[PDB]
RNA sequence: GUCUAACGUCUAUGCGAGUGUUUGGGUGUAAAACCCGUACGCGUAAUGAAAGUGAACGAAGGUGGGGGCCCAUUAGGGUGCACCAUCGACCGAUCCUGAUGUGUUCGGAUGGAUUUGAGUAAGAGCAUAGCUGUUGGGACCCGAAAGAUGGUGAACUAUGCCUG
RNA sequence: GGCGAAAGACUAAUCGAACCAUCUAGUAGCUGGUUCCUGCCGAAGUUUCCCUCAGGAUAGCAGAAGCUCGUAUCAGUUUUAU
RNA sequence: UUGCUUAAUUGAACGUGGACAAUUGAAUGAAGAGCUUUUAGUGGGCCAUUUUUGGUAAGCAGAACUGGCGAUGCGGGAUGA
RNA sequence: CCUAAGGGGGACUCAUGGAGAACAGAAAUCUCCAGUAGAACAAAAGGGUAAAAGUCCCCUUGAUUUUGAUUUUCAGUGUGAAUACAAACCAUGAAAGUGUGGCCUAUCGAUCCUUUAGUCCCUCGGAAUUUGAGGCUAGAGGUGCCAGAAAAGUUACCACAGGGAUAACUGGCUUGUGGCAGUCAAGCGUUCAUAGCGACAUUGCUUUUUGAUUCUUCGAUGUCGGCUCUUCCUAUCAUACCGAAGCAGAAUUCGGUAAGCGUUGGAUUGUUCACCCACUAAUAGGGAACGUGAGCUGGGUUUAGACCGUCGUGAGACAGGUUAGUUU
RNA sequence: GGUUGCGGCCAUAUCUAGCAGAAAGCACCGUUCCCCGUUCGAUCAACCGUAGUUAAGCUGCUAAGAGCAAUACCGAGUAGUGUAGUGGGAGACCAUACGCGAAACUAUUGUGCUGCAAUCU
């Protein structure tokens, strides 16, 4: 007999982290969430009343309705050959904020106020981030670091 | 008799001649399934809107 | 696949320029069983680009037989000249991007000479894959 | 049997249908014999009209109230009105309908 | 061998030509295959590209629509091009002074358009008046309200129309569109 | 199972619309009339030759069925139905239980 | 792998809020060609089980895009059909409210509702033809073991009888 | 139906239901076959339902017709952040 | 702007107006992107590396990813899906 | 399965250990300390839970009403189940709050028909009244083969369409099993591991067993055995030449090269196999489509006739016994 | 800086054993008419701040403490693993090549930080 029930295999996935069980501290009830803030979804096994699908433990994705106890979110799952649009009712207990918004609208403050300091220097400063470069030519000084010169070791047992 | 039960065997190359296409976004998503009183509310909000807009614009012709 | 066809090596024997960044340079390392690379000199580049360098104009593959063509396609990037576009790929240039994609993958021939006894194997355990550095100007000379 | 987007027909051809096929091949062999008959019955009676005259009647139903149309006869009333006997104007090329 | 990263040999998917062989359509296109060829104006590439359109790529365009599109602000005198037939209508109260050039009129819309002032012409009257389309305003007619889309994209809760022949509470009102008779989609 | 002789739920009779108390009571299917339209075009397809006309269920697998409950209102007399869930024992208004007693 | 009846998509054609002459009538150089019209079919209104009711707040709506056209002068602005996404408005059903009134049980104004329709929102259809696809037909061609109706056999043979 | 000292025997080389003609071109998810050339594209044996397991429907894979547009913003890939 | 929300002049959503101009905010590629209708065949599979289950095992039976054969000739493995 | 084992609130803290208290003891009841859960939460298991979700107490019926959206299975159809809201009416608590059944993951059911409830609304079509009937919305009566026919056997008298998509021979992979052989050497062998043997282990070989599998053959490869005849293998029974011995002789046993050469006559049995009698130098074991049926024979098996026993109500069954049964 | 009330992160904050703690606060502490709850004013309820105490709670310090946290020329580029070859090996398995790279172990260091309001030697 096949078992294929709603949280099947969800015997680690569901599991609080060890040595934090229990109660819920509140700042995840204090958080706010607005229709469009990008959340991770991770379901909290002790509440049950909410919980997402294990499909969308460890998903991110978009705030579209916000209620008393839950947020909405939109989920783009793959069916297929095309991706549908997955609207999943979760409870604020499962949901936190994506860290990657933070980052993002730094980077963009951060090119707005560099490239305002070079208007008002009459320069010009170059924003598109790079990918690490080669490191270019350099030389090592041997004062106190004159090379040691290694050879391989001989075969031993140690037990 | 006795066949083959189950493979996704194959399956993965024919998703991918035409499909694992992302779906296209639009300015304006579809509102379906937000919460009602505050659609109910949205639609008195955006109407009152545009008679301000009309009128601000009656004036400037 | 995905990554050499990204690269626009879709034939044997196909050739191209690589900026050496981190993103290319691990997209390089996932076609390196596939692969034989190096670092260029400026003859070779030369060389290349003389004998097999031909432009991508309205996707055609167009012979670059006259430095009209180059400066018709490459001059709001200051290339004027086969020089300046050897000059702008062999010391990497603020362009290299337009001016290498402008350049339609080289068709070198099979080595005069051949590869090693057993090609699909690492440069380093005797095989012809993977990075060679300066050895691929040898086998650049072989094959163009 | 079902198979795509379709409508569902209704095409009763369950019985022996092609024993009972009538193609109107003679559609024009008719019409034409249909037009020697008609004038053969206006050359034997001439010169009294090969038509009865025949009164005019309200259609029947809701649907056809407001249209008038050839009736079958004139009614005993109305031959009594213009001071005609029904046996004497079945004579006269009149039609009579002691129905209506 | 190539590693093909798309198909080959494919066909552009656009007409080219009309599939009509009407031979006075196509002296209309050698027309705007001329005018297309060497004109620079954008209304000359889309003619000719429309004049291949097939009959429900050009649906009718109605008389109102017209006074609609003439009704719009610094419209009044534009020239109205429709690449194939203009219909007229009869729930118009009024139609104004107005040149419209059209494969085809029919008789209330020819007659009307004249009667209020207008004109009629067809778009080989209009490649002299306005060589390069000047100041002209392309009509197309409703393309979505055909009938035959109506059941297109069929499905459960997809709200579209059933293919059927007959129209009735005993066709296709039962079981699946009502939740008194199992459910409904 | 066990179920109170009394309940209140809401009552949806336009003069009461609001929580009244209700006689609870088991339904029962009511008397099969002969003139049901199904009924008299059984007997009449039955009738004549060609044996059994209609087909005969055989292959029992439930082994309950769903109790329902009648519940009248005592304000407007509307009564309402409420099914309950599959049980093969169901008492109404039994004796309640007693926590903590001995055996 | 055919023909036919009825159909889906696409395409060409005629006319177009209409369309279809051919049931029939006229006519004829006679199954042709030419001509005629009342009706009728489909379309032009939907929705509800039904009684029934029945489509403009507005320039027949707003927003973000949108080819083309207009003014410009890189850019920018105006106008923006078809079409896309979205939010509204209107008609039918359902539920709620229930004005003046009244055959006092009828009437249903007004204002609403995460409800619902194969609808409106300046018509698009009708008709002919072709390929392809669908269903019924013998149905791509050949093929059962069987079932039914009506008839012909006891010159073989089984059994009775008659005469040898 | 007959007939049977009984074998399902015999009933015109036909018998666990004769022969003749018709219904009848009986039906067949099973066999077999299925007729000229070249050019371009080019699969599936997987999902779900089915007295479903040699079969269908359904989705997928494939072709054809195109239509709206013309670099708009996409990717069986990398980098960075999370 | 609102009939929702706040003790509120607090917020929510959608807006008017203003500022930030081509390094408009990583790489590489892109015979361009998006969209629609309709229909065929198919719905017995098998093999190789690796992960892997039952089995002493099997040229056995069953799954995972990819690539293949089937549907494919050509050079090599003498011969061989 | 549950009127609580549902809902709300409140109070308390469970398994277990130590130290103590008349009868009283390992277990009765009482006390303190310790006690991260080592317990309890209907039922499988997993997750979850400590001023609680567990134990106890109080009050209750939200296990209620209208319908929409969503998640899982998914075709993004149905069913089941669940989630978050909207609009009511309620329960509980000082309150914030919580409650749309069971802490979460299983615990279930279409069309047609019937029955009940609701609206007391629409229709019975020439017009009314009242019965009756028919409609609209929600449940129930059920399909467990659980997307849901109404269903007992036999055929050894048999038929048809097919299938090597699938069994009964050979053949192919495997070699558990069967058979044969090694290595290590604790023991046996009066002493003495290895003259001859050899446990516990362990490595193999073979295809003369039986399994395992289902690749070939179902538009057919004649299925047992015997007779006849040829050939091949060696893991050698005899014969030749030799080595070893717990080889005095005689006999015997172990081994090497060795398949050149032979390996029988009979009673019973269809037999293969078996078992006896007897000769013999010896009466070894096998293969060749389990060699060999257009070579035979046809005793067995395996059509139809028939008898018995057991089984079956019966038609009939038996891989049980018996007899007769076309070898092109 | 101490202290109280409400907290955030939830052991660098916990556990065990000692020792210390000014001022204020907190606490133990006194009483039972009243509201209230118990077998028991022990808990809970109410009253007094009066009669007493830092003994306890609490706070801080001590401990090659247990536990916890952080760091690393610790272990270890080890185990494992993505990719490759007509590499080795009868096989079991192994080496090499281009990459990614643990856990245990060991050593060292640390033992709450902090928001709002109020208050104090
Ligand atoms: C004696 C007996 O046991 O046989 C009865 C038969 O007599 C009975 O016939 C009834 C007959 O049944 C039918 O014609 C079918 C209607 C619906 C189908 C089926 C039978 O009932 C189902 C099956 C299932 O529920 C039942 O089974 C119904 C039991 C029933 C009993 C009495 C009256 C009505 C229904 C679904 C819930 C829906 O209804 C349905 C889809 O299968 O209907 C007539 C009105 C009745 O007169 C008639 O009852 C009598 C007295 O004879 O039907 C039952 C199914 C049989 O079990
Ligand atoms: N009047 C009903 C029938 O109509 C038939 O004719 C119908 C068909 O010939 C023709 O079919 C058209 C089709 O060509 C066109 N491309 C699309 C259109 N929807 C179809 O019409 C269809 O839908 C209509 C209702 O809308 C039905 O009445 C019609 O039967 C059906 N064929 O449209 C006609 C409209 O009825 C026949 N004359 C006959 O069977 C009968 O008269
Ligand atoms: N530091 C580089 C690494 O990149 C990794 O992943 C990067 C890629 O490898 C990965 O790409 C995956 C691709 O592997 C997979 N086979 C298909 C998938 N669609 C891609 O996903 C990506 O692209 C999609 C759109 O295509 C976007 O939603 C998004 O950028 C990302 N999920 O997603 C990232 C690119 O955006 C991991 N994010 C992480 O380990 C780390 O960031
Ligand atoms: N444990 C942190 C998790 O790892 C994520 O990503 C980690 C891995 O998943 C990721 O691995 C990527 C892989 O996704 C991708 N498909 C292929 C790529 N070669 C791998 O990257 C690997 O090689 C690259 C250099 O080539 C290194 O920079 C990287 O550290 C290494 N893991 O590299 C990351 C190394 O930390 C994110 N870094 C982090 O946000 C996330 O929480
Ligand atoms: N209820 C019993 C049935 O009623 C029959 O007669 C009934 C019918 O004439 C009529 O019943 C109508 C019926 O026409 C119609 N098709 C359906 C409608 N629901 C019925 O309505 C009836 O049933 C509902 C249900 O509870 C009651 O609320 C209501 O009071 C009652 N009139 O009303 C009568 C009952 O008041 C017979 N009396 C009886 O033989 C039959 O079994
Ligand atoms: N030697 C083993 C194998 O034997 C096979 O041949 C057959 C025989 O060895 C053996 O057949 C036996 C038979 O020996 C015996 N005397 C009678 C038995 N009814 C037969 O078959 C029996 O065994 C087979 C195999 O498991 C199964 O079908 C079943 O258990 C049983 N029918 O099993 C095989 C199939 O029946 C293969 N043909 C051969 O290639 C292979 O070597
Ligand atoms: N041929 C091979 C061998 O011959 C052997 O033969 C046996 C005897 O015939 C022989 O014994 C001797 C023989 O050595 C010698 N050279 C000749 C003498 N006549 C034999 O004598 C033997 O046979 C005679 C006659 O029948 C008897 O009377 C006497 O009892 C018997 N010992 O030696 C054996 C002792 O029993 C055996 N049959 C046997 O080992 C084997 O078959
Ligand atoms: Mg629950
Ligand atoms: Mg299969
Ligand atoms: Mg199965
Ligand atoms: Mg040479
Ligand atoms: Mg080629
Ligand atoms: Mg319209
Ligand atoms: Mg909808
Ligand atoms: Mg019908
Ligand atoms: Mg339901
Ligand atoms: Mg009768
Ligand atoms: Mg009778
Ligand atoms: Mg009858
Ligand atoms: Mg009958
Ligand atoms: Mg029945
Ligand atoms: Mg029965
Ligand atoms: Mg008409
Ligand atoms: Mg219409
Ligand atoms: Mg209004
Ligand atoms: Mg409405
Ligand atoms: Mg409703
Ligand atoms: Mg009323
Ligand atoms: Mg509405
Ligand atoms: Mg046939
Ligand atoms: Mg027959
Ligand atoms: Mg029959
Ligand atoms: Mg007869
Ligand atoms: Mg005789
Ligand atoms: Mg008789
Ligand atoms: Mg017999
Ligand atoms: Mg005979
Ligand atoms: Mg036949
Ligand atoms: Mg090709
Ligand atoms: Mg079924
Ligand atoms: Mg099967
Ligand atoms: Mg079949
Ligand atoms: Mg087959
Ligand atoms: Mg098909
Ligand atoms: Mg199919
Ligand atoms: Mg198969
Ligand atoms: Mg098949
Ligand atoms: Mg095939
Ligand atoms: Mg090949
Ligand atoms: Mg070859
Ligand atoms: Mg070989
Ligand atoms: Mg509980
Ligand atoms: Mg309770
Ligand atoms: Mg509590
Ligand atoms: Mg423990
Ligand atoms: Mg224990
Ligand atoms: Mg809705
Ligand atoms: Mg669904
Ligand atoms: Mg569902
Ligand atoms: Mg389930
Ligand atoms: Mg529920
Ligand atoms: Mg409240
Ligand atoms: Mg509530
Ligand atoms: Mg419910
Ligand atoms: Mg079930
Ligand atoms: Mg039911
Ligand atoms: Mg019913
Ligand atoms: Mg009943
Ligand atoms: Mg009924
Ligand atoms: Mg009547
Ligand atoms: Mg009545
Ligand atoms: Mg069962
Ligand atoms: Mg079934
Ligand atoms: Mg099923
Ligand atoms: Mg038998
Ligand atoms: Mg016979
Ligand atoms: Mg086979
Ligand atoms: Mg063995
Ligand atoms: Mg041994
Ligand atoms: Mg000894
Ligand atoms: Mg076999
Ligand atoms: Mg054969
Ligand atoms: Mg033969
Ligand atoms: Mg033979
Ligand atoms: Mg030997
Ligand atoms: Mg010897
Ligand atoms: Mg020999
Ligand atoms: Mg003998
Ligand atoms: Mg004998
Ligand atoms: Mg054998
Ligand atoms: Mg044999
Ligand atoms: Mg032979
Ligand atoms: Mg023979
Ligand atoms: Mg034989
Ligand atoms: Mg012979
Ligand atoms: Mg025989
Ligand atoms: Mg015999
Ligand atoms: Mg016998
Ligand atoms: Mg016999
Ligand atoms: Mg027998
Ligand atoms: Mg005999
Ligand atoms: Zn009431």
């Amino acid at each position: 007999g096949k078992s294929r029930g709603y949280r099947s295999g969800t015997r680690y996935a569901f599991q609080r982290d060890f040595k934090k069980h229990g109660a819920i501290p509140l700042s995840t009830y204090l958080k706010v969430y607005k229709v469009g803030d990008i959340v991770d979804i991770k379901a909290n096994g002790s509440i049950q009343k909410g919980m997402p699908h294990k499909y969308y433990h460890g998903k991110t994705g978009i705030v579209y309705n916000v209620t008393k106890s839950s947020v909405g979110v939109i989920i783009n799952k793959v069916v297929g050959n095309r991706y549908i649009e997955k609207r999943v009712n979760l409870r604020v207990e499962h949901v936190k904020h994506s860290a990657c918004r933070q980052e993002f609208l730094n980077r963009v403050k951060s090119n707005a106020a560099k490239k305002r300091e070079a208007k008002a220097n009459g320069e010009t400063v170059y924003l598109k981030r790079q990918a690490a470069k080669p490191r270019g030519s350099r030389i090592i000084s041997t004062e106190g670091n004159i090379p040691q010169t290694l050879a391989p070791v001989a075969y031993e047992t140690f037990i | 008799a006795k066949s083959k039960n189950h493979t996704a065997h194959n399956q993965t190359r024919k998703a991918h001649r035409n499909g694992i296409k992302k779906p296209k976004t639009y300015k304006y998503p579809s509102l379906k399934g937000v919460d009602a009183k505050f659609k109910r509310n949205h639609r008195y909000a955006l109407h009152g809107t545009a008679k301000a807009l009309a009128k601000a614009r009656a004036e400037k012709s | 696949r995905k990554v050499l066809q990204l690269l626009r090596l879709t034939q044997i024997n196909a050739g191209v320029f690589v900026r050496l960044t981190k993103a290319t340079s691990e997209l390089i390392k996932l076609a390196e069983p596939y692969v034989a690379y190096g670092y260029p000199s400026l003859s070779t580049i030369r060389q290349l680009v003389y004998k097999r360098g031909f432009g991508k104009v309205n996707k055609q593959r167009i012979a670059l037989s006259d430095n009209a063509i180059i400066e018709a396609n490459l001059g709001k990037f200051n290339i004027l000249s086969i020089e300046d576009l050897i000059h702008e790929i062999y010391t990497v240039g603020p362009n290299f991007k337009q001016v290498s994609n402008f350049l339609w993958p080289f068709k070198l021939s099979n080595p005069n000479g051949g590869f090693r006894a057993r090609k699909f194997q690492h440069f380093i355990q005797g095989g012809d894959t993977g990075n060679r550095e300066q050895f691929i100007n040898a086998l650049v000379k072989q094959m163009n | 049997a079902i198979s795509k987007n379709l409508p569902l027909l209704n095409n009763h051809f369950r019985k022996h249908w092609q024993e009972r096929v009538r193609v109107h091949f003679d559609q024009a062999g008719k019409k034409a014999s249909r037009r020697q008959s008609r004038l053969r019955k206006a050359a034997k009676i001439a010169p009294r009209p090969i038509d009865a005259l025949r009164p005019v009647v309200r259609a029947p139903t809701v649907k056809y109230n407001r249209k008038v149309r050839a009736g079958r006869g004139f009614t005993l009333a109305e031959l009594k009105a213009v001071g005609i006997a029904p046996k004497y104007a079945r004579t006269i090329g009149i039609s009579v309908d002691h129905r209506r | 061998g190539r590693d093909h990263t798309s198909k080959q040999h494919v066909r552009s998917g656009h007409r080219t030509a009309p599939k009509s062989d009407n031979v006075y359509l196509q002296l209309l296109v050698k027309l705007y295959s001329f005018l297309a060829r060497r004109t620079d104006a954008p209304f000359n590439k889309v003619i000719l590209k429309s004049l291949f359109l097939s009959k429900i790529n050009r649906p009718p365009v109605s008389v109102s629509r017209i006074s609609r599109a003439l009704k719009q602000k610094g419209a009044a005198e534009k020239t109205i091009v429709v690449v194939g037939t203009v219909t007229d209508d009869n729930r118009l109260l009024e139609f104004p002074k107005a040149t419209i050039a059209a494969l085809r009129f029919t008789a209330g819309a020819k007659d009307r358009i004249l009667k209020n002032g207008g004109e009629a012409i067809t778009l080989d009257q209009l490649a002299l008046r306005a060589p390069k389309g000047q100041n002209t305003l392309i009509v197309r007619g409703p393309r979505n309200s055909r009938e035959a889309v109506r059941h297109f994209g069929f499905g459960p809760h997809k709200g579209k129309a059933p293919r059927i022949l007959s129209k009735g509470r005993k066709f296709e009102r039962a079981r699946g569109r009502r939740r008194s008779r199992g459910f409904k989609v | 199972v066990n179920v109170p002789k009394t309940r209140k739920t809401y009552c949806k009779g336009k003069e009461c619309r609001k929580h009244t108390q209700h006689k609870v009571t088991q339904y029962k299917a009511g008397k099969a009339s002969l003139f049901a339209q199904g009924k008299r075009r059984y007997d009449r397809k039955q009738s004549g030759y060609g044996g059994q006309t209609k087909q005969i269920f055989h292959k029992k697998a439930k082994t309950t069925k769903k109790v329902v409950l009648r519940l009248e209102c005592v304000v407007c007399k509307t009564k309402a139905q409420l099914p309950l869930k599959r049980c093969k024992h169901f008492e109404l208004g039994g004796d309640k239980k007693q926590k903590g007693q001995a055996l």
